[PDB]
RNA sequence: AGGGGAGUGAAAUAGAACCUGAAACCGUAUGCGUACAAGCAGUGGGAGCCUACUUGUUAGGUGACUGCGUACCUUUUGUAU
């Protein structure tokens, strides 16, 4: 029982080349180049779901840094403030109200400073 | 009992292992022979 | 051990041949190692010794800058031969006597609980006439079966042996592959009573 | 009107009748479950700021359907040392409907 | 030479280098991007535009701007090397 190679290797290159598609030049079209470059871009993905959440925290507290000082009060400084108090809304909500709610902001930066911290 | 229903106990036959077909399988490349040296080559075999 | 004929009463079989256990593992066994000693290996490739030519080297060892070849015959190269090329062998195994017999007496006390055993008295046909045997086997009401009898009769054989699902056999001649293939199997009384001597 | 909830680790602002996915819930669909663990209502001009809780809040919502989100692929490389593995994952999820904020 | 019709045929994109007819490679057409911008060419985020339709918590194409990021194999104490 002689095995020929010809149907399952023409499949295999074409799952490889399908995820490769929209890569430039030989990254798109032929095989040797376009297979290093599909284990390359699943080591990125990997990769940046972690930096993804880093990211992401790191643009929340530079807004609430902004939001706070608007109502004289530092980022460090209103943390302390709201720990102390009872608060614990996240920082991704704290940056959601410092741009769309203001007046809700203004409500809890007030309560961080009358906790006197 | 047909022809197609028949089959043998559980541990009674293996699958034979294959060095050399990829990553996966644990037997790829040097095929369970280690790097160079004597015996990893074709009828490097030490006398008894 | 009652086994029912079709026109007498049971005839009161050993319990031994006739209703012990099912050791399906030993089936199987039987039944590969019967299958494998009926095939012949008659195949053969050419081993890069015996492929015509390729006795010289192509061209020198260094300086042309081609990777190194000692003869065009080589399995890297198109029409060279094969790396582990065939040679006539027998796919024949060993097979004990006492496992051989205890296959069948799994066999046959599997058919009788799964009422695929017909017995009858004696099967005769006169003349051979496979019109004749098709209009007998509709009495019993059997299309796909398998007749064992203690001689095959030489009229029996001759008939039958044109007809697409029934098979005449011998009491000695019944592999262990057959008796699984046919949807029923019919035995003479006479054939039962040689099943005991040989199967205990 | 919208308010502050917490389901499954997370926090969401919710206002009534948004729909949104969440972690899975051991609950069937188109039954009606309660938020009791509100961190803030706001009603237009009036915001009730809720240390840890605020007293008495709550938000109701029902269960519209089960499902998974889209594939993720992992692939573990480790370069001219003869290593590599592949998975694959889909995260379940819930869709609710908010039905219900009052302080 | 080669073609456009017309005829034959169930079918000529079965037309004689004639069954099926993939890939590398080379073109035409449409959509979006691209002439102040520095690097393994991707990925996380992400505007705008184009098309379809269940008319925007939807689907497909493109990807301005931006964080991170020096291919694969082998041999090595150790390679973007
Ligand atoms: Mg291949
Ligand atoms: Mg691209
Ligand atoms: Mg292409
Ligand atoms: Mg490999
Ligand atoms: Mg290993
Ligand atoms: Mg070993
Ligand atoms: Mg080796
Ligand atoms: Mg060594
Ligand atoms: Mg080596
Ligand atoms: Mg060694
Ligand atoms: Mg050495
Ligand atoms: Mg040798
Ligand atoms: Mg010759
Ligand atoms: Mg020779
Ligand atoms: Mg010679
Ligand atoms: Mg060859
Ligand atoms: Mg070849
Ligand atoms: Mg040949
Ligand atoms: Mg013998
Ligand atoms: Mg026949
Ligand atoms: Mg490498
Ligand atoms: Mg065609
Ligand atoms: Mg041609
Ligand atoms: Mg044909
Ligand atoms: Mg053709
Ligand atoms: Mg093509
Ligand atoms: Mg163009
Ligand atoms: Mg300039
Ligand atoms: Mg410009
Ligand atoms: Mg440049
Ligand atoms: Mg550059
Ligand atoms: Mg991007
Ligand atoms: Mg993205
Ligand atoms: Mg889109
Ligand atoms: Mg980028
Ligand atoms: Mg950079
Ligand atoms: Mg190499
Ligand atoms: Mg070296
Ligand atoms: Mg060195
Ligand atoms: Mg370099
Ligand atoms: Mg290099
Ligand atoms: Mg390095």
């Amino acid at each position: 029982a002689r095995v020929k190679r010809g149907v399952i290797a023409r499949r295999r290159h074409k799952k490889i080349l399908k995820l490769a598609k929209g890569y430039y030049g030989a990254r798109s079209r032929v095989f040797r180049v376009a297979k290093q470059a599909v284990i390359k871009a699943g080591q990125y993905a990997y990769r940046d779901r972690r930096q993804r959440k880093r990211q992401f925290r790191a643009l929340w507290i530079a807004r609430i840094n902004a939001g706070a000082r608007q109502n004289g009060l530092s980022y460090s400084r209103l943390i302390a403030g709201l720990k102390k108090a009872a608060i614990e809304i996240d920082r991704k909500v704290l940056a959601d109200l410092a741009v769309n709610e203001k007046a809700a902001f203004t409500a809890i930066v007030e309560k961080a400073k009358a906790s006197l911290a | 009992m047909q022809l197609n229903d028949l089959r043998s106990a559980p541990g009674a036959r293996r699958e034979k292992h294959r060095p050399g077909r990829g990553i996966g399988s644990g037997l790829g490349k040097t095929g369970g022979r280690g790097h160079k040296g004597l015996t990893s080559r074709s009828g490097g075999k030490v006398a008894p | 051990m009652q086994l029912n004929v079709n026109g007498a009463q049971a005839i009161e079989v050993s319990e031994r041949t006739f209703g012990g256990e099912f050791n399906e593992t030993l089936v199987h066994q039987a039944v590969v190692a019967y299958m494998a000693g009926g095939r012949q290996g008659s195949k053969a490739q050419k081993t890069r010794s015996e492929v015509s030519g390729g006795g010289k080297k192509p061209w020198r060892q260094k300086g042309t800058g081609r990777a190194r070849a000692g003869t065009i015959r080589s399995p890297i190269w198109r029409g060279g031969g094969t790396t582990f090329a065939a040679k006539p062998r027998s796919h024949e195994q060993k097979l004990n006597k006492k496992m051989y017999r205890a296959a069948l007496r799994s066999i046959l006390a599997e058919l009788v609980r799964l009422d695929r055993l017909v017995v009858v008295a004696d099967f005769a046909v006169d003349a051979p006439k496979t019109k004749g045997l098709v209009a007998k086997l509709d009495t019993l009401g059997l299309k796909d079966v398998l007749i064992v009898t203690d001689g095959v009769d030489e009229n029996l054989y001759l008939a039958a042996r044109n007809l697409a699902h029934v098979d005449v056999r011998d009491v000695q001649g019944s592999d262990p592959v057959s008796l699984i293939a046919y949807d029923k199997v019919l035995v003479t009384v006479s054939a039962v009573k040689k099943f005991e001597e040989l199967l205990g | 009107m919208y308010a502050v909830i917490v389901t499954g680790g997370k926090q969401h602002k919710v206002t009534e009748g948004e729909f949104l996915k969440v972690e899975k819930l051991d609950v069937a669909t188109g039954e009606a479950i309660d938020f009791d663990r509100v961190l803030l209502v706001a009603n237009g001009e009036d915001v009730k700021i809720g240390l840890p809780v605020v007293e008495g809040a709550k938000v109701t919502a029902e269960v519209v359907s089960h499902g998974r989100h889209d594939k993720v692929r992992i692939i573990k490389f480790r370069r001219r040392k003869h290593h590599m593995k592949r998975q694959g994952h889909r995260q379940w999820f819930t869709e609710i409907k908010i039905t219900g904020i009052q302080a």
